[PDB]
């Protein structure tokens, strides 16, 4: 198909139906994710070196 | 005339001897409307009835080598430049494909007659120096160690103790063709520039 | 003909998608859960100053162990770094002039560059010899390719120009997995830890979430409208933060299909150019293109820190895989690492 | 071929009439049928009626047309007459 | 001219058979007017009834090729002087224009092999370096760098610190010259010498 405006029809039928399982896929609650974050976050708090004052001697960056 | 065994092909107003099935590779070719029948040619000899038609015969040579024998292999004393004009006249794709193929090619392993070639520079610290000189890229050539002094350390072992520089005999300016220029490219060439 | 009909359709199918947006947006209780204690002041410092560029540097990408990272200086040269020697295990000259992405494999055996050239060179950092070989020149984009990861050691993604992100086969050097649908440039892109689901920031101002199997744009989210430059998953690959020409860093999550957070200074006019996380997540390095880069609270959205002491723009941020360091590909032709 | 896939046109110039027409008269035909003669004869004489013009269509317009042509010339000639067959005139389904 | 449409000439003994169209190309052509008739002209053949045009076919070739499809090819052994000398025989500017352009180009690549190479020296800092080096002139080739100690702007980062010569091979493309008799080009050269 060319004569309806040289395939213009085929990028909206595709944003179409790309839109549907959008629409379709689960939705969580924006609460939900924002305190899992905060739990995986503050779980590894401890493990992740930039929030914790490194010591002189275990780093390969004061050795 | 219109069909027949082998056909005389007054390419250039010289006779080449080819058979159908050859001429039937390609439905788009010139070569397929003299195969088929719907009489719409006046131009012949007038005294045999072989098929004049008004081109070079010469690079025809390397058109029906391909044409009739799969591959192309053209002859080192014609350019191939005249093989992919002539290419274009009887619409072969696959062939104008190879053909442009070939032209980069040929550019790529030879366009340093105009003498073509990418330089870069790569400062290396004399410790790390034999490392990356001995393990440098495949392709480039070396072209010149710099010292380059300093005040550190009483002048030596300091981090930029040389600056190398290689060459390279490829180019990315086109072997025929290459990346074109676009505006994006272009801002993002000045947003560097400064 | 029938534009108007799928127009329409379009468009309600997009009010439905907004509306289950908003529906599911719950308060966020991270800026409401002010409770848990801040990050408070942590600054960290350069350790080790990585001079060993001219050019200016534009793409830096830490390796698989954390201890070899690619960069690249837009002379066309990359440097494959000791970070914790300060020395160059290689050096080399790219054909590609104006390199702005180099991605290190999962396997650490190879390097990704890619140029204007519109040619994805694929170096294989180790050869039987010993020397560094060009693997693949993975020839055939369209436009220049912006941003690269390696999907496998035969498969990569190239986000390119022209609306382009094509996966390509690196063994047989043909793109393989179209991923059309952009209406930009495509320049960043984001590969998270899972490793199926990566999302693309273009001009267009809207982060595609591609699906890399089945190759369709599997969430398209919206928020900013001014280029994207920089993509960072979160360490869980859940939620990611997206920096542009806007000096507002946006936390976007997948599950509610739409940004969580804020990270946006009003005091600051100059534009995310790029978003990292930590080990934790929880802070946000905030790399701004004036000469110096800030890391928020990922969680408060707050100042949790400035790492400044470059004179020219920060162009790429990078985090160590264990998040104890962080190295700054910056335009002053220095990498800096902050431990 | 004008169309060049395009059924809107074709179906506006020539399928809507050709379907109205043969909607009315294979109708009224089975209407006549069901009034005339018994049950199974006029099963057997709209069947034959059916083969014939099935033919003679399908040599006059291409396959991909005739199916929604044919399917509603059949729940015209049926459905429609659901009720009346199954108690009619001389013989019906409960006789 | 008045008859046979697919005239047939007797080129250097060649008889080609071209068409009318092709030669009415360009009417600044002699042979545009042996597709008419004019009675000054008496060149003929008896022996074939094909008009004489005693010129060689070797290079007629090229020439023909362009004047029938706007375009010419010419061999890798065929001399391109011959087909110019050939060219304005038969007076069409165009051709002889870009057979001149195609002549100097190939005259320049080989005035690379006499000891013919032009040289130059750029200045430059540390930093700014390795950007010419990288985004240099495409055709030249890096020679040499110098690093000359500096106590303006001690040492390193001085803009005189560092000398980089490059050069190329010795040209004449569009076409070369040996003297211009303006005389105030003679009085600039003698004031710029000191």
């Amino acid at each position: 198909m060319a004569s309806n405006n040289t395939a213009s029809i085929a990028q909206a039928r595709k944003l179409v139906e790309q839109l549907k399982m959008e629409a379709n896929i689960d939705r969580i609650k924006v609460s939900k994710a924002a305190a899992d974050l905060m739990a995986y976050c503050e779980a590894h708090a401890k493990e992740d070196p930039l929030l914790t004052p490194v010591p002189a001697s275990e780093n390969p960056f004061r050795e | 005339g219109s069909v027949s065994k082998w056909v005389r092909l007054n390419v250039g107003g010289t006779y080449f001897l080819t058979t159908r099935q050859t001429l039937c590779r390609d439905p788009k070719s010139f070569l397929y409307r003299l195969c088929q029948a719907d009489p719409d040619l006046d131009s012949d000899k007038d005294e045999t009835g072989a098929y004049l038609i008004d081109r070079d015969p010469t690079y025809f040579g390397p058109v029906l080598n391909y044409l009739r024998h799969g591959k192309l292999v053209i002859n080192k004393d014609l350019a191939e430049e005249g093989v992919l004009e002539e290419a274009e006249f009887y619409n072969i794709t696959s062939l104008i494909k190879l053909v442009k193929d070939k032209i980069r090619e040929r550019d790529s392993k030879t366009s340093q007659v105009p003498v073509k070639h990418v330089y870069r520079v790569l400062q290396c610290q004399e410790e790390e120096l034999t490392q990356m000189v001995s393990t440098m890229s495949d392709g480039w050539k070396f072209e010149q160690l710099v010292s380059i002094g300093s005040s550190y350390n009483y002048g030596n072992e300091d981090q930029a103790e040389f600056l190398c520089v290689v060459s390279k005999e490829l180019h990315n300016t086109p072997y025929g063709t290459a990346s074109e220029p676009s505006e994006k490219a272009k801002i993002l060439q000045e947003r560097g520039s400064r | 003909s029938e534009l108007d009909q799928l127009r329409q359709e379009a468009e309600q199918l997009k009010n439905q998608i907004r509306d289950a947006r908003k529906a599911c947006a719950d308060a966020t209780l991270s800026q409401i859960t002010n409770n848990i204690d801040p990050v408070g002041r942590i600054q960290m410092r350069t350790r080790r100053t990585l001079r060993g560029h001219l050019a200016k540097i534009y793409a830096m990408h830490w390796g698989t162990d954390s201890r070899l990272l690619v960069s690249a200086s837009q002379d066309g040269k990359l440097i494959i770094w000791d970070s914790y020697t300060t020395n160059k295990v290689h050096a080399i000259p790219l054909r590609s002039s104006w390199v702005m992405t180099c991605a290190y494999a999962p396997s650490g055996n190879y390097v990704a560059c890619g140029g204007l050239d519109n040619i994805c060179s694929i170096y294989n950092l180790k050869t039987r010899e010993g020397n560094v070989r060009v693997s693949r020149e993975l020839a055939g984009h369209t436009g220049y390719l912006s941003c690269c990861r390696f999907l496998d050691d035969n498969q990569i993604v190239t986000s390119s120009g022209d609306t382009t992100c094509a996966l390509w086969d690196i063994e047989t050097g043909q793109q393989t997995t179209t991923f059309t649908g952009h209406t930009g440039d495509v320049m960043s892109l984001s590969l998270a830890p899972d490793t199926r689901l990566f999302v693309s920031g273009a001009c267009d101002a809207s982060a595609k979430l591609w699906d890399v199997r089945e190759g369709m744009c599997r969430q398209t989210f919206t928020g900013h409208e001014s280029d994207i430059n920089a993509i960072c998953f979160f360490p869980n690959g859940n939620a990611f933060a997206t920096g542009s020409d806007d000096a507002t860093c946006r936390l976007f999550d997948l599950r509610a299909d739409q940004e969580l957070m804020t990270y946006s200074h009003d005091n600051i006019i100059c534009g995310i150019t790029s978003v990292s996380f930590s080990k934790s997540g929880r802070l946000l390095l905030a790399g701004y293109d004036d000469f110096n880069c800030n890391v928020w609270d990922a969680l408060k959205a707050d100042r949790a820190g400035v790492l400044a002491g470059h004179d020219n723009r920060v162009s790429c941020l990078g985090v160590t895989d264990d998040g104890m360091a962080v190295a700054t590909g910056s335009w002053d032709s220095f990498l800096k690492i902050w431990n | 071929i004008l169309g060049l896939e395009g059924r809107s046109v074709y179906e506006e110039d020539f399928e809507a009439p050709f379907l109205e027409m043969s909607a009315e008269f294979f109708q009224m035909e089975s209407q006549k049928f069901l009034a005339e003669n018994s049950a199974s004869v006029y099963i057997k004489k709209v069947e034959a009626r059916i083969n014939e013009e099935i033919e003679r269509v399908m040599h006059c317009l291409d396959k991909s047309t005739e199916e929604p042509i044919v399917k509603v010339v059949e729940r015209e000639l049926i459905s429609k007459h659901m009720k009346t067959i199954v108690e009619m005139e001389n013989s019906g389904l409960v006789h």
